[PDB]
């Protein structure tokens, strides 16, 4: 029964929630967050290598209401239920409170309804990891990150997926350096050019407009990358160095 | 009931794919303006009414489905499905895009795999159609995973059929023609059922194409259905 | 649950039967709000506090019944607290308006709260008026209650962008005074407060044969 | 669902409670009982009388667990005061029979509760009414008529004592000889005697009577000099 | 006879809920009110204790009130 | 034998609850937080040791405000700490604020958050919550205090105490310090020694939180001119306070 | 009680001192009730009179079992203002007057209230009563700041005295409690 | 549950026996209740706090061996119960209707399967007309006894011995108080007694003016009724 | 009309009433009462069921006083919503703790009183002029009959309609005696 439910086991611990832990591994994608001066910035590794699938229908960037919008990893069906979570929130939020959803407190919300599913007994924990990125009216860009757990925490930069080690390593080594606590560029076409270039390097693999993609939220909107606006930002790292 | 694992794996999606590794194979193409759907029946006795059998169901006037795994579970999502679709004309007043309808079932099919009172669906559907962007195809696993694709089989027969549906896209480069799919689908199935060919069965193909079905979903029939018979007869002889 | 009406059918009947009903405090006289260079301004006539917090930085001027003035804004200050612990960001005055219209909605006028909302918040300065309906109004200046029509007659007439506080407390003042030299000699003294937008809410009160002996210890 | 050993392993707590024994008489209905020990320092003035009224004219006792024989008294004393309040006639033996019948099967059909560990004696007269009734009902719902039966601890034994000394076709004659029965049959289990007996006597029309601790001395001192008498013959 | 607003308010909170339901359903399609109806039917089925009165703290997490007071939240009808 | 049912926190059978016995070792392996009555205040303490080095550890508040002159801190499930504070900051405003217009003593908000802890301990297929809390606080009469919270729903006064990781170790130090005398800068001092003590990660004003319910505070009320009204009792140590006082050790 | 929304209550404060009479000796529909030291009086139907009693006395032995310390007057101003608004839509038929010392501070107190309970504080003297606009008349042309217990007394008399006086014998009554920090009593003028 | 046995109630009255120790004695002019606090640290606070001994009303009086989160909500629930009786009846609520209603809400809570029972024993005092003064014992089964002197909690049945060897049915409350004093620390297993391990309370007669006058204790007259009776 | 009428002594309570219309509450309690033909009736037995089931449930006589105070409770307690109908109840009983008759009259509102002597119906006007004279608080049963035939004889001289035939009870010590003026 220890293993079945989210009860206390022997050592104190929650096994079911170190299983929708495991399940947050499960999709072998790696995706990437930081924030620049006017802008905030994630990356997704595509990764449909061997396959028939249609690959203009394969996404992980799930945009919520206007300016907010998030990463999931994890299975595919906890990703789309986790947005209409925060899709429908953000909105309603909007009706109740007279402004427009801050990203910390849509964190807030689906962190607590992970407590609901890590103490109940006959619901399970969703099986993903959820970034938020926006660019509040008073704390500029923001990184927000929940757990299956019900944990979350604002971030400067952020990493999620198998190889997460790695990149945050990588990261931490370039904020160490030049000690602005975001990535200092007046555009989020040299943000999105530095998310790259670090993803690449820590990955070990070059990326293309396949294996990529791509979301910047700027002060008016949430706007995914199509493939072609990531072909100019590959052909621009190319050109550049 | 039983509801996460040590490879953090959802125990009851691992028994409920077991059906659909049992159910009547089939295949849907999405060619250049459309979606074919064919399939193998099993014909264990002649009392089986001919016609009156059915293996590809209408969701709707620009929307089909065929289905691998337990009748009542996929019957059941076919009429949720039909209830589904219904609710966005009457009040969008329009029919309803499929990347829309693909995610209201991979929505509800998700709903049953969380908690420990109910089941997940032990069935894969491949569903598709026609709307104002194109055609689109789509299937669904009792994960609730499912994503869009150029073509795609499941049940019995998977991998010598989606051997032949990667012989279709990669030889080529465009895909096929409405016309072209329905004889070639049928070179499929006829070629996956070489480990069960001591039993028959029957071929059945509809197709939704913008051209060659005016964009609203019809069944292959007659002159055109024989002509794949006897394409599929001259390709496995 | 709540606002009950267990003695709505006996208190009708009572007052049918003669029994005439206790009377209810009504506040009819003036309340002012007049939005200026840094902040925001409202005061209130007094005779025998009459302005209300929704917040430190969030404001409200009363007219109406008086009990449910100090009820709603004290609920939606609640509320907003509650709201401003939970999101940990400063209250909005646009909050206070969507509550207090959404709950003024939830009644029908049966509460009859007229209510002037005036504030500071992360975004600037702000000023609204909700009346018993669940209405809104949004404006530079702002009155109700029985003065209204010459306290904004004084408004109109003396109003500027780049208004200053001294000015601002002097044409608040004024626009209540000649809504008290109407019908003068019944009240005196204004209750202000001014909401500069770097700094502390500022309140200014009334700115102007031996008988029996028979006994026992309880 | 549970499974249905609840209801044989309640029915095993119930043979662990003390004895009680009910019998019809030609003009009365009498239940009686194993009061246990009252233990050194319990308070006697207020002792528990282990026989309980429904009404004036339902009386009722038990074996098994005391808890939940308070909630179906309680059951049962609010459906005899709500029936009469509802339909205007005081509640029939057997319509009482049928509710605490009915609650009793209620937490046997239930899986998400325990079944009560209590059988009981139900008795009394209809309203009106000169015919004695007696009743048996148990942890499983199930309910019967008697002339006299027995429940609790060594119930098997007073069941051997009553069909050698009561017959169907003609009970102890008058509500007298009634007590000389009940009271001999607990004196083959009660051991310490005439402390241990309780005995409640129901006669037509609503007269209820506890006999005291005297009056069980008086028949205890009869049936033990009969005894006496009988050993010398 | 009766107050105007005494059944208006009366039922008022699953007038809202039932609301709030239908929306979801017409925007999010049949899987969306579902998936919330479940939640609440676990929360009300398993969290019975007699002495309860407090509803639940988990759904005030569901329900959205988690920090908000009606009238029904100061004066319980007990 | 148990068996019975879906039952859970059910008695082992030596009388054991079992469930709350785990949700302490749940308590026990969370990072430590303690507290100290003085004369004149009270004092609320802990470490936010990092859960990424790129977070801002800023936005995770491990010290809260339930209301005006009342705070509190946690060892254990934060999430658990978190719903059980959104959820006391409403009983404040609901039971007692919205009757009697004052806030409601320690003694009776601490009695309101014990019973949501007992009643999830009671109830079917709800776990304990894992955590253990300090609440501290003033009031007219009663005066300042300190208190405990276990899993249980179990709660007592006390003058000084330490939970989590560190408990033996402060409670030792704690008992070999506390004394009748003590003034709330004093205190503040002996709640910075005690978590230098059981700190792993660097020491500074970002991996400490602090906070004490003292003195009225009108500066952050935030309004002026009703005379009356006494100004939250809240000064929660900023980082740069913090750093002012870890210049003495 | 008869004519009942005719029963009057005078409260009036003096220095560390307050004083609360009412109509009755007869000594039948006593208005003037004590929950430890705070008084209440109230004026209007007797069956809400009554009512509010057993309402009040079940608030305050549960707050005082709760919270271990009796009720004070401003907590007690508190809790019937809002108790009295939870009854906005058929509120009691009542004007209440609540009295005492604050224990603490040692000051006077007293408020009234509407029926849906907004608080009149007034540092001087407060009445209520259907007809007692004559006893307001009577009260403002006598009353002075800071008076004595026994002078208190003299005056909250001299102010029940003048009301109605058409017969001061058979139906007169006047039960003058003097409240103060140690011992309170009631007179039954 | 098994075997015509229950046997998560039978661990809930193997629970409440290591729960401190409660005694109560009744005498002809009122009722003793007093109580062994478990806890002892330097740090947790020993005056305000009621561990053991809760007052419902003026009249009646409980002692917990138990669980005190428990305790806390039955009595609360019991508190509501005795002032709607108040409310209903005008008249202070007779003890058995006290210990009745208590008992069948820990029967609710044995029997419903979702609920482990209450891991609670109470001790109650009271005065009312019926009977005069009353002693009764409510353990976590729901069942109920009548008592003219009882312990509950850990050592039960040394602690009925001394009772029992001792007791007699005429005495007054101050030769009461001496007895459950020696009582206890003749059921003390921690080493040695003080004002502040001990709760007491007694409910007795005072002015015969109709009155009923609980006597909450304090650390200044325990600590006398210690020195007076023997130990210091 | 339908008078109640009630008159204490020093050791009875007589009840009185138009031509039914009492309940027995407790052997040593009685309601005699009067109202619209409908909801009094359920009241009275109401009352009857719940003061019944705790006499059943403790063994125990509940007092004249706590009935009482029961009764002005359920009467408030059904007054709010519907509407207030027209109702007045007399409570009296004996109560043997105190050794005293007792009698509580509870008009509709809920307005509970304790007097002398009690009644509802217009033509009690008639009564209490002949009952201040000669009331004293030392009688005995006998000088509480004589007090009544007085009230009822008067009653009969005002009134031509069908008042013919009270019904008269006593409570006391012995409890309920329904006894006669004949």
């Amino acid at each position: 029964y220890d293993r079945h439910i989210t009860i206390f086991s022997p050592e104190g611990r929650l096994y079911q929630v170190e299983y929708a832990f495991k399940a947050t591994n499960q999709t072998n994608i790696n995706s990437l967050a930081v924030r620049g001066k006017d802008c905030t910035v994630v990356i997704s590794q595509k990764k449909v290598p061997d396959k028939l699938l249609d690959p203009t229908t394969v996404s992980y960037i799930f945009c919520i209401s206007r300016t907010i919008g998030m990463v999931v990893n994890g299975p595919i069906p906890d990703a789309r239920n986790a947005a209409l979570r925060a899709k429908a929130e953000a909105a309603e939020f909007r009706y109740k409170y007279g402004y427009d959803m801050p990203c910390d407190v849509l964190a807030k919300r689906m962190a607590n309804l992970s407590q609901i599913y890590t103490q109940r007994a006959y619901m399970r924990p969703l099986g993903v990891i959820l970034t938020f990125v926006s660019v509040d009216e008073e704390l500029g860009p923001s990184i927000y990150k929940t757990d299956p757990a019900g944990y979350y925490v604002g971030y400067k930069a952020t990493a999620t997926g198998p190889k997460q080690q790695e990149i945050t390593t990588n990261l931490e080594n370039h904020f160490k350096k030049s000690k602005i606590d975001h990535i200092n560029e007046e555009s989020w076409e040299k943000v999105v050019e530095f998310a790259i270039t670090h993803m690449i390097d820590a990955l070990g693999t070059e990326f293309s407009k396949n294996d990529l993609e791509v979301g910047v939220a700027t002060k008016d909107k949430f706007f995914t990358l199509s493939a072609e606006n990531i072909e100019e930002r590959l052909v621009a790292i190319a050109e550049q160095d | 009931n039983s509801v996460f694992s040590p490879d953090g794996r959802n125990f009851q999606v691992e028994y409920a794919v077991k059906a659909v590794e049992n159910g009547t194979t089939s295949i849907g193409i999405k060619c250049n303006d459309g979606v074919v759907f064919a399939v193998e029946k099993l014909i264990t006795s002649k009392l089986l009414v001919p016609q009156k059998n059915v293996k590809i169901q209408v969701v709707d006037r620009h929307i089909g489905c065929v289905y691998s795994g337990l009748i009542p579970d996929g019957r059941h999502l076919v009429n949720r499905g039909r209830e589904e679709a219904a609710s966005f004309k009457k009040l969008y007043k329009t029919p309803i895009p499929i990347p829309a309808f693909a995610d209201r079932l991979g929505q509800y099919v998700q709903a049953h795999t969380l908690y420990n009172s109910v089941r997940p669906f032990g069935v894969s559907t491949i569903f598709g159609g026609v709307d104002k962007n194109g055609a689109h195809l789509y299937m669904l696993e009792p994960s609730g995973s499912y994503w869009g694709y150029k073509g795609a089989a499941t049940g019995k027969g998977r991998q010598s059929a989606k051997a032949e549906l990667e012989k279709l896209v990669d030889h080529h480069p465009e895909g096929l023609s409405a016309r072209e799919a329905v004889k070639q689908a049928a070179k499929i199935i006829y070629l996956a059922h070489e480990d069960n060919k001591e039993k028959d069965f029957e071929l059945e193909i509809s197709w939704c194409s913008l051209s060659e079905t005016n964009g609203l979903h019809k069944f292959v029939k007659g002159d055109l259905l024989q002509e794949a018979i006897d394409f599929a007869q001259k390709e496995i002889n | 649950a709540g606002l009950s009406f267990d003695n709505y059918q006996r208190n009708n009947f009572l007052a049918e039967n003669s029994h005439t009903q206790p009377k209810a405090t009504s506040t009819g006289t003036t309340i002012v709000g007049v939005k200026f260079n840094n902040g925001v301004v409202i005061a209130a006539d007094t005779r025998s506090a009459k302005l209300h917090r929704i917040s430190p930085k969030i404001w409200c001027a009363g007219a109406g019944t008086a009990a449910d003035t100090e009820a709603v804004t004290q609920l939606i200050g609640s509320n907003i607290e509650l709201h401003s612990l939970y999101t940990s960001r400063e209250p909005r005055v646009v909050s206070a308006l969507q509550m207090l219209k959404q709950h003024l909605f939830k009644y029908q006028g049966h509460i009859g709260a007229y209510l002037i909302v005036a504030g500071v918040d992360p975004t600037g300065s702000h000023l609204f008026s909700i009346h018993a309906h669940g209405s809104t109004d949004v404006g530079y200046y702002l009155s109700l209650g029985s003065g209204s029509l010459a306290a904004m007659a004084v408004l109109e007439s003396h109003w500027k962008q780049d208004l200053t506080k001294e000015e601002a407390i002097k044409l608040a003042s004024d626009a209540i005074q000649a809504g008290i030299w109407n019908d003068l000699g019944s009240g005196s003294n204004v209750d202000v407060c001014v909401m500069e937008i770097g700094k502390d809410a500022e309140y200014l009160r009334n700115y102007l044969t031996t008988a029996v002996l028979k006994e026992s210890i309880v | 669902d549970g499974h249905i050993f609840q209801v044989e392993y309640a029915l095993e707590a119930v043979k662990r409670g003390t004895c009680a024994v009910g019998v019809k008489g030609k003009n009365c209905v009498v239940l009686g009982c194993e009061r246990r020990s009252t233990l050194k320092l319990q308070d006697t003035r207020i002792t528990p009388s282990k026989v309980s009224k429904i009404d004036s004219h339902v009386v009722l006792s038990f074996s098994g667990l005391n808890a939940d024989s308070r909630i179906l008294i309680e059951k049962a004393r609010v459906e005899a005061q709500s029936h009469r309040l509802t339909l205007e006639d005081p509640v029939t033996v057997e319509y009482l029979t049928r509710y605490v019948a009915g609650v009793q099967q209620r937490y046997t059909q239930s899986g998400g509760v325990r079944p009560f560990g209590v059988s009981t004696l139900i008795a009394g007269f209809d309203p009106r009414d000169d015919e004695p009734k007696l009743y048996q009902t148990e942890p499983s719902g199930i309910y019967s008529s008697w002339s006299a039966q027995t429940i609790g601890r060594n119930s098997k034994t007073v069941r051997e004592f009553l069909e050698k000394n009561y017959d169907r076709k003609e009970p102890p004659a008058t509500v007298e000889e009634c007590v000389k029965l009940t009271v001999r049959s607990l004196l083959e289990v009660v051991q310490t005697g005439a402390k241990n007996i309780e005995i409640t006597v129901v006669k037509p029309d609503s007269d209820i009577v506890a006999l005291s601790s005297e009056e069980i001395n008086q028949y205890v001192t009869q049936i033990e000099q009969e005894k006496q008498e009988q050993q010398e013959q | 006879d009766r107050h105007p607003l005494e059944s208006t308010l009366k039922n008022w909170e699953t007038t809202q809920r039932q609301r709030q339901m239908e929306q979801y359903r017409q925007i999010f399609g049949i899987a969306e009110p579902m998936k919330r109806t479940m939640e609440m039917e676990i929360v009300n089925r398993t969290d019975f204790n007699p002495l309860s009165t407090n509803g639940s703290i988990h759904r005030d997490i569901l329900l959205n009130k988690e920090c908000s007071i009606d009238w029904e939240d100061v004066y319980p009808g007990t | 034998t148990d068996r019975y049912s879906f039952s859970l926190t059910t008695f082992s059978p030596s009388g054991k609850l079992g469930q709350i016995d785990y949700a302490l070792t749940a308590v026990k392996q969370g990072v430590t937080s303690l507290g100290i009555k003085a004369t004149n205040g009270v004092v609320i303490a802990t470490e936010k040791k990092s859960s990424s080095p790129l977070a801002m550890s800023e936005t995770l508040s491990k010290v809260s405000l339930l209301t005006p002159d009342i705070g509190a801190v946690y060892s254990g499930m934060g999430p658990d700490y978190r719903v059980l504070v959104d959820k006391s900051r409403k009983v404040a405003h609901t039971s007692y604020k919205r009757i009697y217009g004052e806030y409601p003593p320690t003694k009776l908000l601490v009695s309101e958050v014990a019973k949501i802890m007992q009643e999830a301990t009671q109830s079917g297929g709800v776990r304990p919550f894992g955590v253990s809390l300090l609440i501290a606080g003033h009031d007219e009469f009663n005066g300042f205090s300190l208190y405990q919270v276990d899993p249980s729903g179990s709660y007592f006064p006390w003058k000084a105490t330490a939970i989590g990781k560190g408990s033996v170790a402060a409670k030792t130090f704690l008992e070999k310090r506390w004394n009748d005398e003590l003034e709330l800068e004093d205190a503040i001092h002996i709640a910075l020694l005690t978590l230098k003590e059981s700190v792993e990660g660097e020491f500074n004003g970002d991996t400490i939180e602090l906070a004490i319910i003292g003195d009225e505070n009108p500066d952050l009320l935030g309004y002026t001119g009703i005379p009356t009204d006494k100004g939250p009792r809240f000064r929660k140590l900023t980082s740069q306070e913090i750093n002012d006082r870890l210049e003495a050790l | 009680p008869s004519s009942i929304n005719g029963g009057i209550v005078v409260a009036m404060t003096g220095k560390d001192c307050v004083a609360i009479a009412c109509d009755l000796v007869s000594n039948k529909f006593e208005k003037i009730f004590h929950y430890g030291h705070v008084f209440l009086g109230i004026t209007g139907l007797a069956t809400d009179v009554t009512t509010l009693n057993e309402m009040f006395r079940y608030k305050t032995n549960l707050y005082k079992l709760k919270e271990e310390r009796a009720i004070e007057p401003e907590t007690f101003t508190q809790l019937v203002s809002s108790s009295l608004y939870e009854r906005r839509f058929g509120p009691y038929f009542v004007g209440p007057v609540v009295a005492g010392i604050n224990s603490k501070s040692g000051k006077p107190f007293i408020a009234g209230f509407d029926l849906i309970g907004c608080i009149d504080e007034a540092k001087d003297f407060i009445v209520s009563g259907t007809a007692s606009d004559q006893l307001f008349g009577m009260c403002e042309s006598l009353y002075e700041p800071n008076l004595e217990p026994e002078d208190l007394f003299e005056t909250i008399s001299q102010a029940l005295l003048n009301a109605a006086d058409r017969d001061a014998l058979s139906g007169w009554g006047a039960v003058v409690y003097i409240i103060k920090k140690d011992e309170v009593v009631k007179r039954y003028l | 549950s098994p075997e015509g046995r229950l046997y998560q109630v039978e661990y809930a009255l193997e629970s409440i026996s290591h729960a401190g120790t409660a005694i109560g004695i009744m005498a002809s002019d009122g009722i003793v209740l007093a109580a062994e606090r478990k806890v002892t640290s330097t740090l947790l606070e020993q005056d305000t706090s009621t561990e053991k001994l809760y007052k419902l009303n003026d009249k009646i009086a409980v002692a917990v061996a138990g669980l005190t989160a428990d305790a806390e909500i039955l009595i609360n629930t019991a508190r509501i119960h005795a002032q709607n009786y108040l409310k209903t009846y005008n008249e202070d609520i007779p003890v058995e209707i006290l210990v009745r209603r208590l008992s069948d809400i820990k029967q609710g809570y044995t029997q419903h399967g979702g609920l482990r029972p209450f891991g609670v024993s109470f001790i109650y005092a009271g005065y009312d007309d019926r009977y005069g003064y009353q002693l009764y014992t409510s353990n976590p089964s729901g069942n109920y006894t009548g008592w003219k002197a009882i312990s509950v909690g850990a050592n039960t049945s040394a602690a009925q011995t001394l009772l029992q060897m001792d007791y007699k049915d005429d005495m007054k409350v101050d030769d009461a108080i001496e007895l459950a004093l020696k009582t206890l620390s003749k059921t003390t297993d921690s080493s040695a007694l003080t004002y502040d391990r001990l709760e007491f309370a007694t409910i007795r007669k005072g002015a015969n003016d109709g009155e009923v006058y609980q006597k909450i204790f304090k650390p200044q007259e325990i600590k006398d009724i210690l020195v007076k009776t023997g130990i210091t | 009309m339908d008078i109640i009428l009630g008159i204490r002594v020093q050791d009875s309570v007589i009840l009185a009433s138009s031509k039914d219309k009492t309940r027995q509450l407790s052997p040593h309690t009685l309601m005699s009462f009067a109202g619209e033909a409908g909801d009094t009736v359920q009241f009275a037995e109401y009352i009857q069921a719940n003061i019944q089931l705790y006499s059943i449930r403790e063994d125990y006589e509940l007092s004249p006083q706590a009935v009482s105070s029961f009764v002005r409770q359920e009467l408030a307690k059904s007054i709010r919503s519907r509407r207030p109908y027209q109702v007045n109840v007399l409570i009296g009983g004996y109560d043997k703790k105190k050794n005293k008759p007792e009698l509580y009259q509870i008009d509709y509102l809920g307005t509970k009183v304790e007097l002398p002597y009690g009644a509802h119906g217009y033509s009690g006007f008639y009564t209490f002029s002949l009952l201040d004279h000669h009331y004293r608080p030392d009688m005995t049963t006998e000088e509480g009959l004589d007090l009544l035939k007085l009230c009822v004889q008067e009653l009969e001289k005002r009134m031509p309609m069908d008042f013919k035939g009270v019904i008269v009870k006593i409570v006391d010590k012995d409890g309920i005696r329904q006894v006669d003026d004949f």
